[PDB]
């Protein structure tokens, strides 16, 4: 398949900013390159075809350029309705028609470190044999964040899952919840439970912990 | 306006089959090549299949692994995707999309895929799972700002809803997307930040509703 490398994966913008997104194809595709917009909860819509031609109804602030392997989508002066995810797609070779990985355009605000909270498992849950330990990273920006779990200073890998909220409509932040799952039997064999958070708003990682 | 409407999504067991439908309106369906494109939860767009207007050519992405069949009934303005050998990783929203077919401002003579896909349906959701319907267990996340919450664990299928104090508490609430556990059951958390000074005095109750299992739970969350 032709591989499409789309950059960046995440860009923050303010109303009025110019935005540039690039797409590079692994082999030449002439001008057979399209761009789509996908708003949260909606199907994609076609913005540009033939590298640079605007679909009817698309505002003039959108433009596309390039041929061969290197292509660009530019928004000249971003408006509120343009916060969305954008995708390139080559239409030179089938199968497979291939999409870039997407560019998520979110609302710019100042950096905000997370407030971090750790929650032990409840006694009620432990009665049925599993322990969930939860780490909350509240109201941070930007979205990139890393959580590392430690149990008696042993790094835990493979036994946690996390999810992240959508950007808050009022304060433009994100929040993240991570759950470490272990058996009650293992939980009761260890003392110190810790969540270590790395985030751009902190010049060193922050750890929250409890002793069982 | 010109539109496409998908249907047929739902829950199917691994190894099973499912037929999706896509009905077009207000255009001459037989003139256009048609596509299926899918999007797994939180992931990007993946093209999966193509059929020409006259049905004489079909293509499939390698990820189909030659398990699916694309077809159409132009007399009923309908495109179909017959899926077989389904696996958990086929869980996604499935979109049907029409070829633009030309690079002119208005397309009268329709070619192939070279100029993108100009009309998309709203999508239909397919979930592939062997799990059985099950209501959640609700556990406390016990608490000058304090955080508290509820862990809504081991339920199937989606969705669950969570409110706090019967809807009276909305400020500072974050209800997170569920995660799919290796057991095949979902788990989610809902949290709220509140003044620490309110902890001895204000009651905090999370109201959980899992309609698929008719399970409702009200959990009062207090300092341990």
């Amino acid at each position: 398949d032709i591989q499409m490398t789309q950059s960046p994966s995440s860009l923050s913008a303010s109303v009025g900013d110019r935005v540039t997104i690039t797409c590079r194809a692994s082999q030449t595709i002439s001008r057979y390159l399209n761009w789509y917009q996908q708003k949260a909860g909606k199907a994609p819509t076609l913005l540009i075809y033939d590298a640079s031609r605007l679909q009817s109804g698309v505002p003039s602030r959108f433009s596309g350029s390039g041929s061969g392997t290197e292509f660009t989508l530019t928004i000249s002066s971003l408006q509120r309705e343009d916060f969305a995810t954008y995708y390139c797609q080559q239409s030179d070779s089938i199968p497979a028609l291939t999409f870039g990985g997407g560019t998520r355009v979110d609302i710019k605000r100042t950096v905000a470190a997370p407030s971090v909270f750790i929650f032990p498992p409840s006694d009620e849950q432990l009665k049925s044999g599993t322990a969930s330990v939860v780490c909350l990273l509240n109201n941070f920006y930007p979205r990139e964040a890393v959580v590392q779990w430690k149990v008696d200073n042993a790094l835990q890998s493979g036994n946690s899952q996390e999810s992240v909220t959508e950007q808050d409509s009022k304060d433009s932040t994100y929040s993240l919840s991570s759950t470490l799952t272990l058996s009650k039997a293992d939980y009761e064999k260890h003392k110190v439970y810790a969540c270590e958070v790395t985030h751009q708003g902190l010049s060193s990682p922050v750890t929250k912990s409890f002793n069982r | 306006e010109v539109q496409l409407v998908e249907s047929g999504g739902g829950l199917v067991q691994p190894g099973g089959s499912l037929r999706l439908s896509c009905i077009g309106s207000e255009f001459t369906f037989s003139n256009y090549g048609m596509n299926w494109v899918r999007q797994a939860p939180g992931k990007g767009l993946e093209w999966i299949s193509y059929i020409t207007g006259a049905s004489a050519t079909v293509y499939y992405a390698a990820s189909v692994r030659g398990r699916f069949t694309i077809s159409r009934d132009n007399a009923r303005n309908s495109l179909f995707l017959e899926m077989n050998g389904l696996r958990a990783e086929d869980t996604a929203v499935y979109y049907c999309a029409r070829d633009r077919g030309c690079n002119s401002p208005t397309c009268f003579v329709i070619g192939y895929y070279y100029y993108g896909m100009d009309v998309w349906g709203q999508g239909t959701t397919v979930t592939v799972s062997s799990a059985s319907t099950k209501g959640p267990s609700v556990f406390p996340l016990a608490p000058g700002t304090a955080a508290l919450g509820c862990l809504v664990k081991d339920y199937f299928p989606e969705p669950v809803t969570v409110s706090w104090n019967s809807g009276a508490l909305t400020s500072g609430v974050h209800t997170f997307p569920a995660v799919l556990q290796s057991s095949g059951l979902y788990s989610l958390s809902s949290v709220v930040t509140v003044p620490s000074s309110s902890l001895g005095t204000q009651t905090y109750i999370c109201n959980v509703n899992h309609k698929p299992s008719n399970t409702k739970v009200d959990k009062k969350v207090e300092p341990k």
